RNA sequence: AGGAGGUAAAAAUGUUCA
RNA sequence: GCUUGAGUCUCGUAGAGGGGGGUAGAAUUCCAGGUGUAGCGGUGAAAUGCGUAGAGAUCUGGAGGAAUACCGGUGGCGAAGGCGGCCCCCUGGACGAAGACUGACGCUCAGGUGCGAAAGCGUGGGGAGCAAACAGGAUUAGAUACCCUGGUAGUCCACGCCGUAAACGAUGUCGACUUGGAGGUUGUGCCCUUGAGGCGUGGCUUCCGGAGCUAACGCGUUAAGUCGACCGCCUGGGGAGUA
C-alpha cells in the first residue's frame, strides 16, 4: 500500500496496486447490487475455466502447426 | 506447493502471531489457499484465528492505521 | 398482555384491555396514602384555566418515593401495585430495617427481586445510583435534574433515557423526545425502563371510558360561533382562516420555547 | 441434551441391566426424558423451527414405538404409560 | 465444568495496578471451585490499531476452567470496568498450560 | 506565507474528475487545482492529460509556502492517479513515498443499481 | 503461461392473397 | 422366534443448521470546528441540483442505522425456503469407529397439521444507504421509460397475517441391482512418520463418459438404465387457471 524505495527509485514502480485490489473491488462496489447475479457469474466463471483445462488436456489432435 | 500441520499434526493458535503473519499479506488481508497451498480444513481454522487476532489487535485490520 | 374483547355490545366492540395478572388485588398500603381532591381545571380564582378536565373516578394519591434517599440498605420487592395517578405500575418495596416505600416499577421486576440504592450499588434494574458511576450507553429512567431534587425525566410507562456522553462534570442524556440535554453527573438515576409498557396498546372503546379517566368533551373551533373561537362562524362549514388556538396564537407549527436560562443545557433540540 | 451420565440412569432403570439399552421400553423412556427436557427450550425462544423439527421427529418416533409395544405385549405397555405420565 | 481462555487488554495507567485485578478475579473463581490453568501475562505490548486512543495496551491471559455461572459475573465486571478494554472468552478444547 | 517545509499531496482521482489538493503534514490545506478548473470541460475532464495540468496548476499557487518535499496519497480509481503523480514529480518536487488510500468498505452500504 | 483497468446517445413502420 | 430392514447406547468428527443476548473494524450520510478556494456533481453531451451565506477537497472529534471486504472455492450445512465478521449461552441433524442391544417397531401416505424467498398487510419502534410512487432536468416525433439530480412507502427490529415464485437438478418418495475415469470435501483402518506419503474402507458432492434408454437434445451407479411399493397429476389450442 505504501511503496517508498527511499532513495534510488525516481519512478513509480508501484506494482502492488495492480496486484492487490485498487481496481477490482473498487470497480465492483461501483454500482449494481444484484444480490444473486454473483452466483450465476460464480458458476459461469469456472464453467469456462474447467472447459478450458478439459481441452488443455485434449489439445493433442494435430493442428499441424 | 507447500504444506503444513496436515502431516505434522498440531492445531492453529490465534496467539501464535509469529506464524499467523506468514499466512496474511502485509496489507492485512488473508491470502487464498490457491496460492499458499494450504489444506481447506486448516484454512478455516486459520481464518478463525486471524479474525480473533484482529479483535485482540495482534494483527492489523488494514495496514493503513 | 393485550386482550381484544368480544363485540357483544357497541362500545365493548373496540375495547382493548391491557391486563396484568400479577398486580396485587387487595387494598393499598394505608401509611403511604393521602387524599387527592380533583380540581376540574380550576385555579385560585376559580376560573377554568385548562379545559377538558373534570368528573372522573375518585383516586387516592400514593406517596411514591422518587428521591431515593435510603443508601447502603438492601430492600426486597414485596408486591406490584396499581397506581391510578400514574401511567406505570408502582412496586411496594420493603427495606432491611422495616420501612416500606413505593417506588416506580422497572421493566423486569417480580415480587422477590432485591434492589438497593447508593454509590455502592451494583448495575441491575431497580438500583439507584449517581450518573457518574453508570457506564456510558446505559438505559436509565426516573432521572433527577438537580442533585436531591427527586427525579423528573423518564417516569412514564415504558419510557427511558440514554446516556450518550459523560464529558467532565456533565452527563449528556438523550431524552425520550429525541432531545439531547446536559445534566450534572451528580443527579441520581434508576437503571432500566419503566414497566407497564403495553399501556400504549390500550384502546378505550367507549366515550365514557374517557369520561372516567377525567377527560371531558372537546368541542372543535369550527363548530363554534365567531364570538366563541377565532375559527367559528360559517354558514355551512366554512374555514378559510389560519389554524389558531382559542386565543389567536398561531398553532399547527409555531414554536413557543422561550426559557433562555435553560438554553445552556440543551445540545440538540427535538426534531 | 441428556449427556452420558443422565442417560446412564434411564438405561439401567428400564432395562434388565446396564448393557441392555436397545430394548423398546428403554428407548421410549429415553425419548420421553428428552422431550420433557426440551419443553423448557421451547418454553421461550418460540421461533426455533429447525430444532422443533428435531423434537417432532422424536415425538412420532415415540408414538411408533408405543404402538409397537402395545401390539406386541399390552401388559408391559400398561405398566410403562402410568410410569411416565402420558397417553391421553 | 467447561474450560475458557479469557483474555483482556487493560488500560496502560492501571497497568501499575494490574496485579490486584489478576488475583481478585481468581479469588471469586476458585471460591466457586474454579480450577485455573494458566496466567500468561504478556505485559504491555504495542497495539495494531488505535483502540479508543492510547496505543500500547496491557495484555493478560487467564485460561480458566470453571462452570458457566462463574464466568457470567466476570463478563459483567468487564463491561462495567473502564480499566479493562476489549475482553473476550473462548471455548474449551482441553485447556493448555504452555505457548507463550 | 508562514513558510512550511514538508507537506502531503492528496489526489482525489474519481471517474469524472481528479481534484488535487496539497496540504501540510497536519492536514491543513494550502492550495489546490482541478482538471475542471483549468478549462477542460466535458469528456476531456475525465482524462489523464487533464490530470497533468491539474498537477501543474497545483504545482504553483503554493510557491508562497515553498514546499521542498512531499508525499502522495492517491484516492479513487480515476483515469489519472498515475499520470498526475508524474507531472507533480517532474514539476520539481521531491517525492518521498507514495501511498494508496482508496476507501473500500467491508460491505457497509448498498451501492446504486444505476446504469442500464 | 496467470489475473485485472478501458471499448457503442439515438434508428418507428411495411394491406390482404400467392 | 432369528438377523443383513429399522431404531437405541458408548467415544469422537466437520459444519453460513436454528433461536437469544453482547461486540468489532472499514465505509456511507449527517452534525460542530479549523485550514482553504472557485468551482463541485453528473453524463454520450447537458441540465436540474450543490456553491462566494463560502461547497467540494482535507484534518480532528462526535452521533447514528444497515451490511459484514480479504478468507470464499461448481466449498459446507439444512426437508425445502434458506443460511456466512467475531464471541458466549440454549439446541437439532448427519457421518465414521469397534462392539453390545431391541427384534420387522419398516416404506408410502388421500384427508389433516406444520414449515415455507421476495413483495404485500396489521401494531409499535427505527431510518444511514438504497429506492417503488412522485417531482424536476434531459433524450425523443411523443417519453407519464431507458439516463441524471432528488425522493415517500418499503428495505431493518419485535409480535401476528399472507401461503405465493422459473419455490427449478423444470426430474415425487423408499429400497435393490447394473463396466469406468478425473477432482473436491469430511472420518477411519493398515504399512516404514522410513521425506510435501502409499494401498484399502465409508459419507457427501462436481465434471466427463460405456452399455442401455430417449423423439431428439441428452441422462448416464446422486440415472431420464433394469425392477418392485405407494402417492400426486395429465388427456388438442384458445376460452382459462377465468366465471
Amino acid at each position: 500500500i505504501k511503496v517508498r524505495e527511499n532513495e534510488p527509485f525516481d519512478v513509480a514502480l508501484r506494482r502492488f496496486k495492480r496486484s492487490c485490489e485498487k481496481a477490482g473491488v473498487l470497480a465492483e462496489v461501483r454500482r449494481r447490487e444484484f444480490y444473486e447475479k454473483p452466483t450465476t457469474e460464480r458458476k459461469r466463471a469456472k464453467a469456462s475455466a474447467v472447459k478450458r483445462h478439459a481441452k488443455k488436456l485434449a489439445r493433442e489432435n494435430a493442428r499441424r502447426t | 506447493f507447500c504444506r503444513f500441520t496436515a502431516e505434522g499434526v498440531q492445531e492453529i493458535d490465534y496467539k501464535d502471531i509469529a506464524t499467523l503473519k506468514n499466512y496474511i499479506t502485509e496489507s492485512g488481508k488473508i491470502v487464498p489457499s490457491r496460492i499458499t497451498g494450504t489444506r481447506a480444513k486448516y484454512q478455516r481454522q486459520l481464518a478463525r484465528a486471524i479474525k480473533r487476532a484482529r479483535y485482540l489487535s495482534l494483527l492489523p485490520y488494514t495496514d493503513r492505521h | 398482555a393485550v386482550v381484544k374483547c368480544k363485540p357483544t355490545s357497541p362500545g365493548r366492540r373496540h375495547v382493548v384491555k391491557v391486563v396484568n395478572p400479577e398486580l396485587h388485588k387487595g387494598k393499598p398500603f394505608a401509611p403511604l396514602l393521602e387524599k387527592n381532591s380533583k380540581s376540574g381545571g380550576r385555579n385560585n380564582n376559580g376560573r377554568i384555566t385548562t379545559r377538558h378536565i373534570g368528573g372522573g373516578h375518585k383516586q387516592a394519591y400514593r406517596i411514591v418515593d422518587f428521591k431515593r434517599n435510603k443508601d447502603g440498605i438492601p430492600a426486597v420487592v414485596e408486591r406490584l401495585e396499581y397506581d391510578p395517578n400514574r401511567s406505570a405500575n408502582i412496586a411496594l418495596v420493603l427495606y432491611k430495617d422495616g420501612e416500606r416505600r413505593y417506588i416506580l416499577a422497572p421493566k423486569g421486576l417480580k415480587a422477590g427481586d432485591q434492589i438497593q440504592s447508593g454509590v455502592d450499588a451494583a448495575i441491575k434494574p431497580g438500583n439507584t445510583l449517581p450518573m457518574r458511576n453508570i457506564p456510558v450507553g446505559s438505559t436509565v429512567h426516573n432521572v433527577e435534574m438537580k442533585p436531591g431534587k427527586g427525579g423528573q425525566l423518564a417516569r412514564s410507562a415504558g419510557t427511558y433515557v440514554q446516556i450518550v456522553a459523560r464529558d467532565g462534570a456533565y452527563v449528556t442524556l438523550r431524552l425520550r423526545s429525541g432531545e439531547m440535554r446536559k445534566v450534572e453527573a451528580d443527579c441520581r438515576a434508576t437503571l432500566g425502563e419503566v414497566g407497564n409498557a403495553e399501556h400504549m396498546l390500550r384502546v378505550l372503546g367507549k366515550a365514557g371510558a374517557a369520561r372516567w379517566r377525567g377527560v371531558r368533551p372537546t368541542v372543535r373551533g369550527t363548530a363554534m360561533n365567531p364570538v366563541d373561537h377565532p375559527h367559528g362562524g360559517g354558514e355551512g362549514r366554512n374555514f378559510g382562516k389560519h389554524p389558531v388556538t382559542p386565543w389567536g396564537v398561531q398553532t399547527k407549527g409555531k414554536k413557543t420555547r422561550s426559557n433562555k436560562r435553560t438554553d445552556k443545557f440543551i445540545v440538540r433540540r427535538r426534531s | 441434551s441428556l449427556s452420558t451420565e443422565a442417560t446412564a440412569k434411564i438405561v439401567s432403570e428400564f432395562g434388565r441391566d446396564a448393557n441392555d439399552t436397545g430394548s423398546t421400553e428403554v428407548q421410549v423412556a429415553l425419548l420421553t426424558a428428552q422431550i420433557n427436557h426440551l419443553q423448557g427450550h421451547f418454553a421461550e425462544h418460540k421461533k426455533d423451527h429447525h430444532s422443533r423439527r428435531g423434537l417432532l421427529r422424536m415425538v412420532s418416533q415415540r408414538r411408533k414405538l408405543l404402538d409397537y409395544l402395545k401390539r406386541k405385549d399390552v401388559a408391559r405397555y400398561t405398566q410403562l404409560i402410568e410410569r411416565l405420565g402420558l397417553r391421553r | 465444568m467447561r474450560h475458557y481462555e479469557i483474555v483482556f487488554m487493560v488500560h496502560p495507567d492501571q497497568s501499575e495496578q494490574v496485579p490486584g485485578m489478576i488475583e481478585r478475579y481468581t479469588a471469586a473463581i476458585t471460591g466457586a471451585e474454579g480450577k485455573i490453568h494458566r496466567l500468561e501475562d504478556w505485559g504491555r505490548r504495542q497495539l495494531a490499531y488505535p483502540i479508543n486512543k492510547l496505543h500500547k495496551a496491557h495484555y493478560v491471559l487467564m485460561n480458566v476452567e470453571a462452570p458457566q455461572e462463574v464466568i457470567d459475573e466476570l463478563e459483567t465486571t468487564f463491561r462495567f470496568n473502564d480499566a479493562v478494554i476489549r475482553s473476550m472468552v473462548m471455548r474449551t478444547k482441553h485447556a493448555v498450560t504452555e505457548a507463550s | 506565507r508562514k513558510q512550511v517545509s514538508d507537506g502531503v499531496a492528496h489526489i482525489h482521482a474519481s471517474f469524472n474528475n481528479t481534484i488535487v489538493t496539497i496540504t501540510d503534514r497536519q492536514g491543513n490545506a494550502l492550495g489546490w487545482a482541478t482538471a475542471g478548473g483549468s478549462g477542460f470541460r466535458g469528456s476531456r475532464k475525465s482524462t489523464p492529460f487533464a490530470a497533468q495540468v491539474a498537477a501543474e496548476r497545483c504545482a504553483d499557487a503554493v510557491k508562497e509556502y515553498g514546499i521542498k518535499n512531499l508525499e502522495v496519497m492517491v484516492k479513487g480509481p480515476g483515469p489519472g492517479r498515475e499520470s498526475t503523480i508524474r507531472a507533480l514529480n517532474a514539476a520539481g518536487f521531491r517525492i518521498t513515498n507514495i501511498t494508496d488510500v482508496t476507501p473500500i468498505p467491508h460491505n457497509g452500504c448498498r451501492p446504486p443499481k444505476k446504469r442500464r
